[PDB]
């Protein structure tokens, strides 16, 4: 296909909306500490994905499209039993506002993928909170970096478009 | 046994002083087929003849520079270093465990930006018989090019007791993407050669995690009139990734009680004697805060 | 042998440090912890019954009590060292934990300024968190008594 | 099969409800041995003769109250109760899930101090034909003693609509210790019996985790001249543990909330709201005391 095009978003809305994301995603747990790192199922803003300022000017729909993908995926994860299992954490918690804001910005990009595909519904499990806890933070980890680029994408579009 | 560099070889003693160690065979590299002899380091002692000497290796007395001779001529060498497994874990005797940032560091790298160029600094007490080869790539399962610029000794300072030697290399990821969200870490492998002893030190990290910006550029004060209160302003450091519209930074203006502003300016109260210092961080990711940019109160 | 005895200590920097200590314990592992629920345990020291840390048992003897207290700190303080917190996902020194590690070693230093003194394992970061928590909840318990103990002494034994 | 009370027995159906269930042997208590007959509960139909009766319990129909008989007489009984295990979980019908913190929490317990005196409630939607018998203890290996004063019914609110019944119980550890780092938990075991069913509800807790000090007493303020300000004061409550010299509390101060360890304070008060204050144990973050105001 040809690289998609179209709907230029609410850069400002997005900029601020993303910005908040980078805050919420650096929560961290005293006992878990900061998750590293060893690779290696999660989406990524890659090189050829056009979110780099230069590509962003040429186009950015593909990039923005990936960001929606990312949000959608993290969004799913955050909803899963991963963050809902115990060490049971509250819907008012930093993580609550997280899933909350994720989705929100997902919506702000693709006000529902009209619902054709948009799946990639998460791996699964793990049962027993330790693996769980770790997983929670590994995802939060990946997220910090994800959301970080997005914020740059928007904050940039926001200023230059 | 493997070749760390021409005529120089590392012998992996897992189990260090234990077992039979390892059975090395050395080779005189020369046309010469007759009257070859082997000597180790100095010692006039012939250890064997033939174009190949076969030895056993357990401790350091087992390694050193092997030399072959014919008719009093040196024909070729073969320096053997040891890589030693101390109590089930390789050795680190070389680099200083850099104030644990955090714990067992040796290689502390950082980048002034997402350009893909970072520097790693390591610490050693050792002043001499030090060789340092730096290899960097991004990802193991399918390496990815990182050009490393050779370990200089960036500076040397005093730690009170004895001198601390600070090395460093620059590395450029050959084909880098500053905008991208890395999924694969860089590894920097450092071949630490001190005399006969061989050690490797490693670092794996994402550039996003080693970004530390230069301190704010052009920090300025501007008093308000008959006011002990000032218009602070600064600029993005020259080195920050461009554009700043994308690669944004956030600031901390501390007088001395700090204040935070994603602006390149703030208005403070000079308590005339103190001064304003400002520092930046990635606006969107908790990288490292730069050093302070400071300007004396008016 | 007879109940040891003698040495003060600075009831206040003690009752001070000790209570800053408790807030620490919590910060480094909030009520937003793990409602278990789970054993003979490879137990830690406990400011137990007749260790003389009651408001009464202190009027007279406080030495055994303090020795206990200090012993715990030594235990826990050591624990924060262990790869348990060092292992994956490694806890950073300045992190709320490594500051407990401070307070403890701090507080410990204020009872015995030299004094005189773990299971190790496992691996699987999976299991470190679990211990990290067991230990923490356990600790917050120790330091609590520890606090009141020093609180009282501050209030009643000195000046 | 074991005894709950006297003449009242439980029957463990660990495999409910696969066959054969359990094969109960009923024994009539009397020194006699001839002319004995048996009935189930309150129905006639002589189930059998002899000093013993061999039954097969699988379901409530098999359970109930068996009665011995010798010539127009009722020598003794035996109440057979069922304890059923479905899907690998003993039933938790009787009590209300009270899904609070966290889920499957059927027992609430609090202590207003460190005496070893605690109280525990449970929420049943049931209205009658119950029997709660509580037992407690510290530890399981060599269990310390805890004495529980009968399941009394107290609060009787009204849930979404249907009534909600609450029982609670006094419990003093036979030999408490307050000031000590409790290292072994307290054990509550509620033998709940709803007619023919029987369940057990357990809870494990260290007092410290369940501490819920009382509300501070005598909130007494003293404002200043020409000010919407007041310096206020409270006092630990008497339920609290003595001496506060050791058993230190710390307080809060509503109207943003302010926090002190001082029985006093000074805050800008407007006729709007009022001043409430509570106490939490200063050393262990446990339950915050209820509030206590003295409206501006
Ligand atoms: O200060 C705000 C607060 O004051 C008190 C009450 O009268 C409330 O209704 C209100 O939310
Ligand atoms: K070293
Ligand atoms: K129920």
């Amino acid at each position: 296909r040809a690289v998609p095009g179209g709907s230029s978003p609410a850069w400002t809305q997005c900029q601020q909306l993303s910005q908040k994301l980078c805050t919420l995603a650096w929560s961290a747990h005293p006992l878990v500490g900061h998750m590293d790192l060893r690779e290696e199922d999660v989406p990524h803003i890659q090189c050829g994905d056009g979110c780099d300022p230069q590509g962003l000017r040429d186009n950015s729909q593909f990039c923005l499209q990936r960001i929606h993908q990312g949000l959608i995926f993290y969004e799913k994860l955050l909803g899963s039993d991963i963050f809902t299992g115990e060490p049971s954490l509250l819907p008012d918690s930093p993580v609550g506002q997280l899933h909350a804001s994720l989705l929100g910005l997902s919506q702000l990009l693709q006000p529902e993928g009209h619902h054709w595909e948009t799946q990639q519904i998460p791996s699964l499990s793990p049962s027993q909170p330790w693996q769980r806890l770790l997983l929670r933070f590994k995802i939060l980890r990946s997220l910090q970096a994800f959301v970080a680029v997005a914020a740059r994408v928007f904050a940039h579009g926001a200023a230059t478009l | 046994i493997w070749e760390l560099k021409k005529d120089v070889y590392v012998v992996e003693l897992d189990w260090y002083p234990d077992a039979p160690g390892e059975m090395v065979v050395l080779t005189c590299d020369t046309p010469e087929e007759d009257g070859i002899t082997w000597t180790l380091d100095q010692s006039s002692e012939v250890l064997g003849s033939g174009k190949t000497l076969t030895i056993q290796v357990k401790e350091f007395g087992d390694a050193g520079q092997y030399t072959c001779h014919k008719g009093g001529e040196v024909l070729s060498h073969s320096l053997l270093l040891l890589h030693k497994k101390e109590d089930g874990i390789w050795s680190t005797d070389i680099l200083k465990d850099q104030k644990e940032p955090k714990n067992k560091t040796f290689l502390r790298c950082e980048a002034k930006n997402y350009s893909g160029r970072f520097t790693c600094w390591w610490l050693t007490t050792i002043s001499t018989d030090l060789t340092f080869s730096v290899k960097s790539s991004r990802g193991s399962s399918d390496p990815q090019g990182v050009t490393c610029g050779a370990a200089t000794l960036s500076a040397e300072r005093v730690r009170g007791d004895n001198k601390e030697y600070e090395y460093s290399v620059e590395c450029q990821e050959d084909s880098a993407c500053p905008a991208a969200e890395e999924s694969l870490p860089i590894e920097v492998m450092v071949d630490a050669v001190h005399k006969l002893k061989y050690e490797q030190y490693t670092s794996s990290f994402f550039i996003r995690d080693i970004i530390k910006p230069d301190p704010p550029k052009n920090l300025q004060l501007k008093p308000l009139k008959n006011s002990r209160q000032v218009e602070v302003s600064w600029e993005y450091p020259d080195t920050w990734s461009t554009p700043h519209s994308y690669f944004s930074l956030t600031f901390c203006v501390q007088v001395q009680d700090r204040v935070f502003t994603d602006k390149t300016s703030a208005t403070v109260i000079c308590r005339k004697n103190a001064s304003i210092s400002v520092r930046a961080q990635d606006r969107y990711y908790s990288s490292s805060w730069s050093e302070w940019a400071s300007v004396p109160c008016s």
